[PDB]
């Protein structure tokens, strides 16, 4: 955020929009109270994260030492 | 550790063996990387190909085949 | 507790303190510093951006391996940092 | 013993190509990959010619070529990724005309590995990613970005990693400009690995996997897998975006089908197949190649089965959603490895064998009453279409390619003096006998012998901006004949010269003002009727001149040096100075002066003095010496020419000199290449200057692009020749011969070697030479193969059973079946069945093509071997004995027996007539000619065979060699063995005990492919995989024998290893050119030819020594390989110096070229003279 052009440019101070925040709001609304019904989720998996599922080289060296 | 640490990374890579490795997973090991280096290498898939009367592109495919079960299926 | 990182190398470079300058990071050679070493991205983050591969001082040189552990593809395994546990 | 390896041939096998737009303008390039040699193609959209622009050797095995851009660019890059742990980003300079290493990112150790990616090479289709990986778990992704300067930056790698998983075939999706995604066809063998049943082998299933690369999290994760319904190969990336849907095409086995991930149901085609084949019907059907030609209207593709057939695929498709595949039936061609579709309207199909083909699309669109094949049709049942000659396509080019060669004889069957070379290449029914020559191949342009005594004749247009030529002058002893082209050339009356006396001078003066020189004067002849004339000063006669369009300068008796100018008014004005000296000229040449200057100022002058002597003629300081320098002999002519300047001196003898244009002598070259004067003379080549120099054979010298050529052509001797333009070829040359009057062209672009063809049925394995008659004995053999009598009875069969389909009985499809066979060259032979073969020998004249005789036989018979020799208990009678195996199973291997054929080759040589035929318990792989006796290898057995009345009798037999006799060679006391998998073993045969005793082996596992004997205690050996190795006996030791190693007591050292990267099939020692010196050439399975020669002094190798040592630091290979390690393969290299490496000094940039020279002692034109001069001792 830092530019001696920025803090030069910050120093001199003294209907279709509402439209699409009203749409935005009751689908946000909607998929919240879904949420918290927790009634109808399959949790349908997106993606799997290989990394953050699988034992790092480092953790399984670790885990041998562990072990014996 | 750096000896224990060799000891651990030696295992992780595939191919290595031990004092209990047996006949079979050595000569599927042998087997498996014969396959990849036929694939890689340009004029053996060329003699082969010449060999046995077959498009290049069939023999690929039939050593990614034979890649899953090489020596046949284990003991016991 | 020696131990290599050995994780996928990226695009940093390694550095060597004004007391390991000439040495190898694998074999402590000083002869025929042959290839520029590199380093993981976890080894090369915030604090961690500039120092010896050896020891942890501030780096000021780079790392090199040496031609022996060239010729023996010693610069093909990961990260060469040593991390003690 | 230290050997320096030469290539002399490279290899002209296409494994990948990939087209783009790689010099950053409009045109299309195509990149393709040999084995080991990266090249670059422009296939000319005027004329349809493919010219090379660039050929690099990269000294390692390229396995994966992508190309890619990045948005807003304008240039494509080429990422390789090779047998080195290495990823290559690579760009073309057009400028430079070489290829710059952009990006090197190292992730693994060298060699193709298991586990090391380097297989498998995909690329995101807005060129964001790509991603590199193996055949097992490990798959890396990179990230491509641009800085201000729009230059290229990469990233560190993102991991992918999978244990237990194979992959077949990767490729990016096309996305709009949404988070790259990779698809994969994956199958895990964890499972399979734990069942001892055998059952979780099989119902294991491929899955379809996608790779999504999240930029805004960094991280590569996946999203989708599906199982698939059967194996498929290949995959095809979909053009999406605004553009198409985006998802993938599987091809499989006998089908093909369209994926997606969301809502997208699946779509199935099955490929159609030929009506009537003749193919084993349990074999399936598979794509080998494709092709994507995406348009700003349409998309299609093009694919081709292992038939030879490209079908044309369309998607029928709604707003998001496919609906239909359909497929109709496009062309056949021979099968590809890589088809190129490129804008302009043209395909290039690289062929797995034989020659490789461009063609011109000439039907756009589909207006035709073919059927088209759809997913909606309904099936229970195949659909089934007739295939036909070429209808959308025509053939616009051809390139020659020599891969795979087989077999190889070096020898002079012909009667010239150099030796040719017979080549035994190809397979299957393109396969074919090649003859190669070394030199220049000349056209036939125009002839018409005259009675008289020609002596010069020049080729003068009338007009300078004249593509068309005025006249051309052939003086006799007598008088002289000017004719002009009118298309019937003949008589002409209205040129100007008609010269009574010879004319040893012609030349275009001005624009249209003409310099006519003879032995009385000069007559300068305007455009309209005038001439002026300066004759003779009483007896004084000129028999030489040195013309140029701004000046003239004669030689009269006694050296006088007379020159004239022309100046801007453009009439004559000669010089005030006439400087004589002690002899008269018997040589000169005034160089070409160019639109940039005046006139021309160097004027070499030979004598009879034996002296060059440079003169000026610039006002300046005209007509006064420079620098004279003496002649070894006698010169005839000499000219300064380009393509930087140069003269060349011409001898009186058949040797040649040069020296390069400057005030002094720069460089020097001499080559023995006669005992007759050479004349040299001017001539266009490549639409630039060249030297046409004549002895005995007539030779033509030019560099290219520092590639020096001296090359002979297919003709003999000529008197005098130049440049040639006419409507009828506006770019050839008219020579002169005894008795004679002939023009001629040269239209081959750089090529060693000019080669003749001649057709064969199946692959030939082995030739031999009749030694009278010099005929050639081969025998050709293909598995999967029907005989002739087989294919005739099996369609009969075919026919016979569709007539009683059971269905008026009343149209008979059966007779026109029957009538014609679609030819095997084009549309393939029916490969039908595993254990079956076919054979056949043939008897053909080297000289024409023609076949003098042929012997078919039986349908399972398949030959090995061949040898021609006399028996002792016989007279002079020649024999033919061919070993044949009978009922030979190769996976997993099984063999009924084995024969051996006699046949008694008469009529001089010209006929075979069956004798005998004697069963063996194995197969028969070699057969070799040995003291009144034959040696024959009957799979692991060695034995000694006599002829018989009735058969052949088994005289001696040895029973201790390892594996399985491959090849068989013998020097006068002792036999040679090549086992499979050992290397060599010794024999002896005791004349008088009658035995076979082993006395020595090797401490080697070697995979020999093929053996030469070098002495009599050395043996050069190859390999299957790629290698070359010299073997000898040690000085103790002792040939009279009556383990330690659980072999042989007595042990051969190893004097020689060397890594070629292609497999070697044939090693022969020869001397190639007439008065060199032997070499050992071998020949590759790829089209590559290459020699082995020796050091003869210590200097001369510890300087090519010193040389590869700092070309292998300072020039490494391109795509990431270390030298040093890649001739060290399998064994560490061994006395041997790689000279191609040694001449890409040639190449580099004079800074690297000061560099390197500098330490070695020496400046780079002696380094490349001394590189040259061990080329030419030896080869050409
Ligand atoms: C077994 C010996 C010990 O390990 C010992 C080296 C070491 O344990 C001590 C501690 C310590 C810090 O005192 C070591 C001293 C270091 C040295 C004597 C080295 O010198 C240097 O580091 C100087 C500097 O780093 C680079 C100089 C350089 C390039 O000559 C380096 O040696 C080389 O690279 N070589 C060896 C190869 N040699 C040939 C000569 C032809 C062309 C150059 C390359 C090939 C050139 C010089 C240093 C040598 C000393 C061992
Ligand atoms: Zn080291
Ligand atoms: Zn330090
Ligand atoms: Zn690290």
């Amino acid at each position: 955020n830092f530019d001696e052009e920025n803090a030069y440019f910050e120093d001199e101070e003294e209907d279709p929009l509402e439209a699409f925040m009203a749409e935005v709001e009751d689908q946000a609304a909607r998929d919240m109270k879904r949420l918290e019904e927790k009634d109808k989720e399959r949790k349908n998996v997106k993606g799997i994260r290989d990394d953050i599922e699988e034992e790092d080289d480092q953790e399984a060296y670790f885990r041998y030492m562990a072990e014996n | 550790t750096i000896h224990s640490q060799l000891e651990h990374l030696q295992s992780k890579y595939i191919g290595t063996g031990h004092a209990d490795t047996t006949k079979w997973e050595w000569l599927v090991n042998q087997h498996r990387d014969s396959y990849c280096s036929y694939m890689g290498h340009f004029d053996l898939l060329n003699y082969f190909a010449i060999a046995e009367n077959e498009s290049k592109a069939r023999v690929r495919f039939n050593l990614m085949e034979k890649m899953l079960q090489p020596c046949g299926p284990p003991a016991d | 507790d020696l131990i290599f990182c050995r994780k996928q190398a990226g695009v940093a470079i390694g550095r060597l303190c004004e007391k390991c300058d000439g040495k190898c990071v694998i074999c402590d050679s000083y002869v025929r510093p042959c290839t520029l070493v590199r380093i993981c991205d976890e080894c090369n983050y915030g604090s961690y951006q500039g120092r010896c591969v050896i020891c942890g001082g501030p780096g000021v040189s780079d790392a090199y391996y040496c031609k022996e552990c060239t010729i023996q593809e010693k610069d093909r395994d990961g990260c060469p940092k040593i991390v003690n546990l | 013993m230290f050997l320096y390896n030469l290539t002399l041939q490279r290899a002209t096998g296409i494994s990948f190509a990939i087209h783009g737009n790689f010099s950053g303008t409009k045109q299309q390039e195509i990149v393709v990959s040999r084995g080991k040699i990266l090249e670059l193609l422009r296939p000319d959209p005027n004329t349809g010619k493919v010219h090379t622009l660039l050929t690099v050797e990269v000294f390692g095995v390229i396995r994966s070529l992508m190309a890619f851009r990045l948005t807003g660019g304008t240039k494509d890059y080429i990422v390789v990724g090779s047998d080195s742990g290495r990823i290559v980003i690579l760009e073309y300079q057009p400028s430079k005309n070489m290829f710059e290493k952009i990006h090197q990112e190292t992730f693994g150790k060298s060699g193709c590995r298991r586990i090391v990616p380097g297989q498998f090479l995909a690329v995101d289709p807005k060129g964001r990613a790509v991603m590199i990986s193996a055949i097992e778990k490990q798959k890396l992704v990179y990230i491509l970005n641009r800085d201000a300067a729009a230059r290229l930056t990469i990233s560190s790698p993102l991991e992918a990693h999978k244990a237990n998983t194979l992959v077949y075939h990767v490729v990016g999706v096309d996305v709009g400009f949404e988070n790259p995604m990779f698809a994969c066809l994956e199958m895990d063998y964890e499972e399979a690995d734990n069942d001892p049943t055998g059952e979780a082998a099989a119902n294991t299933q491929q899955t379809l996997t996608f790779y999504e690369l999240d930029l805004g999290l960094n991280h590569v994760v996946r999203k989708y897998s599906e199982p698939l319904e059967e194996h498929g190969n290949f995959l095809i990336t979909v053009p999406g975006g605004s553009d198409g849907p985006s998802g993938v095409l599987i091809c499989s086995e006998n089908y093909i089908t369209y994926k997606n991930f969301g809502d997208q149901p699946d779509i199935r085609c099955p490929i159609p197949r030929r009506r009537n084949d003749l193919d084993d019907p349990e074999r399936g059907m598979i794509f080998v190649c494709s092709a994507t030609h995406k348009t700003k209207s349409m998309f299609f593709f093009l694919a081709q089965t292992e038939q030879g057939d490209i079908f044309k695929i369309t998607l029928e498709t709604d707003e998001d959603m496919v609906t239909e595949i359909r497929l109709k039936y496009f062309d056949t061609v021979p099968v590809a490895a890589a088809m190129c579709v490129l804008k302009t309207g043209f395909l290039f199909v690289a062929s797995e064998f034989g020659n490789h083909y461009l063609y011109q699309i000439a039907h756009l669109g589909d207006d035709d009453e073919e059927p088209e094949f759809s997913s909606a049709m309904p099936l229970e049942d195949t659909f089934f279409f007739q295939p036909r000659p070429l209808k959308n396509l025509v053939l616009v080019d051809e390139l020659d390619s020599l891969s795979p060669i087989l077999f190889c004889q070096i020898a002079d069957l012909a009667n010239e003096d150099t030796p040719q070379l017979y080549v035994a290449c190809g397979r299957g029914p393109r396969s074919s006998l090649r003859v190669l020559r070394h030199g220049l191949e000349v056209s036939e342009m125009a002839v018409s012998e005259l009675p008289g005594n020609p002596n010069a004749v020049w080729t003068v247009r009338r007009h300078i901006e004249d593509e068309f030529d005025a006249y051309i002058i052939v003086s006799f002893v007598n008088a002289t004949l000017v004719l002009s082209i009118g298309e019937t050339v003949e008589e002409v009356t209205d040129s100007g010269f008609l010269g009574t006396t010879p004319t040893l001078s012609c030349s275009l003066l001005g624009d249209d003002a003409l310099v006519q020189v003879y032995p009385d004067g000069i007559r300068h002849i305007r455009a309209d009727k005038r001439v002026n004339e300066w004759k003779t000063p009483g007896k004084k006669t000129i028999v030489k001149c040195a013309v140029n369009q701004r000046q003239v300068v004669i030689a009269l008796t006694g050296g006088e040096l007379v020159y004239f100018e022309m100046d801007p008014s453009g009439q004559l004005n000669e010089y005030t100075e006439r400087k004589e000296m002690s002899a008269d000229v018997v040589c000169m040449s005034l160089a070409n002066v160019p639109p940039g200057e005046q006139r021309s100022r160097f004027l070499a002058v030979g004598l009879v003095d034996n002296t060059v002597r440079i003169i000026s003629l610039d006002p300046s300081d005209c007509l006064q010496p420079l620098s004279m320098q003496a002649l070894p002999a006698q010169p005839e002519s000499l000219c300064i020419v380009e393509m930087f300047l140069y003269l060349n001196i011409g001898l009186q003898n058949g040797v040649l000199l040069r020296t390069v244009l400057d005030p002094v002598t720069g460089d020097l070259s001499d080559t023995r290449t006669g005992s007759r004067p050479v004349k040299l003379f001017r001539v266009r080549m490549q639409g630039q200057e060249a030297v046409l120099a004549m002895s005995s054979r007539s030779w033509l010298s030019y560099s290219y692009q520092s590639r020096f050529h001296l090359t002979p052509l297919s003709y003999e001797t000529l008197e005098f020749a130049s440049g040639f333009a006419s409507e009828q070829c506006p770019e050839g040359i008219v020579a002169i011969s005894t008795n004679t009057l002939r023009i001629l062209a040269l239209e081959k672009l750089g090529a060693v070697f000019n080669q003749v063809a001649f057709p064969l049925q199946y692959t030939p394995r082995k030739f031999v030479i009749h030694p009278e008659s010099n005929n050639l004995i081969i025998i050709e053999t293909d598995h999967n193969a029907y005989t002739e009598a087989t294919k005739a009875q099996r369609k009969q069969q075919m026919a016979e059973e569709m007539v009683e389909a059971a269905g008026e009985l009343a149209a008979e499809m059966a007779a026109a079946f029957l009538n014609e066979n679609l030819p095997e060259s084009i549309f393939g032979a029916p490969k039908a069945g595993n254990g079956q073969w076919a054979s056949v020998i043939r008897v053909m004249n080297p000289i024409q093509g023609n076949t003098l005789d042929l012997v078919q036989l039986e349908q399972n018979e398949a030959a090995f071997s061949v040898a021609v020799c006399r028996f002792s208990n016989t007279g002079e009678d020649w024999y033919v004995l061919v070993g044949v195996a009978k009922d030979l199973i190769l996976n997993p291997r099984s063999v009924a027996g084995g024969f051996v054929y006699t046949y008694k080759l008469v009529n001089n040589g010209e006929k075979l007539e069956f004798l005998h035929k004697t069963p063996v318990e194995e197969v028969p792989a070699a057969i070799a000619p040995f003291q009144g006796r034959v040696l024959i290898g009957v799979g692991k057995l060695l034995r000694v065979y006599d002829l018989g009345k009735k058969k052949l009798l088994r005289k001696c037999e040895n029973k201790h060699i390892a594996n399985y006799i491959s090849g068989i060679q013998t020097i006068g006391h002792r036999v040679i063995v090549s086992d499979v998998q050992e290397s060599f073993i010794w024999v002896r045969y005791k004349r008088n005990e009658n035995q076979l005793i082993i006395f020595a082996d090797d401490t080697y596992p070697r995979w020999v492919t093929t053996a030469s004997l070098l002495d009599y205690d050395t043996v050069a050996g190859a390999d299957k995989f790629g290698n070359i190795c010299v073997v000898r006996l040690p000085p103790n030791t002792n040939d009279e024998v009556d383990g330690l190693l659980n072999g042989a007591s007595q042990k051969a050292e190893v004097i020689m290893n060397y890594h070629v990267g292609e497999t070697v099939l044939s090693l022969q020692k020869t001397t190639l050119i007439p008065g060199g010196s032997e070499s050992l050439v071998y020949t590759t399975l790829s089209g590559g030819i290459g020699i082995l020669v020796p050091f003869t002094s210590h200097e001369d190798h510890d300087f090519f020594q010193h040389v590869e040592m700092h070309l292998r630091s300072e020039h490494p290979p391109l795509c990431g390989r270390d030298h040093l390690s890649f001739r060290s393969y399998y064994f560490p290299v061994k006395n041997v110096i790689d000279g191609d490496l040694c001449e890409q000094f040639n190449s580099m940039e004079p800074n690297k070229q000061k560099n390197v020279s500098e330490e070695l002692d020496r400046t780079p034109p002696e380094v490349s003279k001394k590189l040259e001069d061990i080329r030419t001792r030896y080869a050409f």
